[PDB]
């Protein structure tokens, strides 16, 4: 019933922009805490940024500078930008989520992959 | 920069023995103020996002089995499971949310012969 559906460019030239949607259902944003995360082979797992119910946002204190988060409570989505793309950055870039009184405590989206090249 | 460390990075267990694989972190992550630990365990089998199994190091996320068993506090935690079953081979991780940015470990690969 739940689901976190991102939706991203799929390949994408290096010193682009990075542009991600994490649609929501199932739930309202303002009492579940929505987190980006990315995972590759190379890289492991790496914590971006997260947006919590009440608007605050935090970033990856070194990622910061290039990154962009922000929600739309109305249409349940999350965004998420990045500049100066390098091939450095291809990964599966997941929205996850943390908050009471669903069926679970979290749902990890499906994942968008990006290939930087 | 809060450092999370995983052992053993692999290991191959059999069906029905115990499993247990540690998670360490190099500042407390015990909240002073709730006295919850900020810690949680993640599975990831192929191709699959991860799912939580366990958060605040020791409360089981809503369907996952009595054999999962998430303990410690402070630095060092351990998830145990009970009697490993076959479908339990997957890679497993712990995340800090204690502070940001919310690192996580590097992973053990549980391999079940
Ligand atoms: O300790 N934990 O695992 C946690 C704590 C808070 C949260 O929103 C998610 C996970």
């Amino acid at each position: 019933q739940v689901q976190l559906v991102e939706s991203g460019p799929g390949l994408v030239a290096p010193s682009q922009s990075l542009s991600i949607t994490c649609t929501v259902s199932g739930i309202s944003l303002s009492r579940y805490n929505v987190h980006w995360v990315r995972q590759s082979p190379g890289k492991g797992l790496e914590w971006l940024g997260m947006i919590w119910g009440g608007g605050s946002i935090e970033y990856n204190p070194a990622l910061k500078s290039r990154l962009s988060i922000s929600k739309d409570n109305s249409k349940s989505q999350i965004f998420l930008k990045m500049n100066s793309l390098q091939t450095d950055d291809s990964a599966m870039y997941y929205c996850v989520s943390y908050g009471y009184g669903g069926d679970r405590f979290s749902y990890w989206g499906q994942g968008t992959l990006v290939t930087v090249s | 920069d809060v450092v999370m460390t995983q052992t053993p990075s692999s290991l191959a267990m059999s069906v029905g023995q115990k499993v247990t694989m540690s998670c360490k972190s190099s500042q407390s992550l015990l909240n002073i103020s709730n006295q919850k630990n900020y810690l949680a365990w993640y599975q990831q089998k192929p191709g699959q996002s991860p799912k939580l199994l366990v958060y605040f190091a020791s409360t089981r996320e809503s369907g996952v089995p009595d054999r999962f068993i998430g303990s410690g506090s402070g630095t060092d935690f351990t998830l145990t499971i009970s009697s490993v079953q076959a479908e339990d081979q997957a890679d497993y991780f712990c995340q800090q949310h204690y502070r940001a940015p919310r690192t996580f470990g590097g992973g053990t690969k549980l391999e079940i012969k």
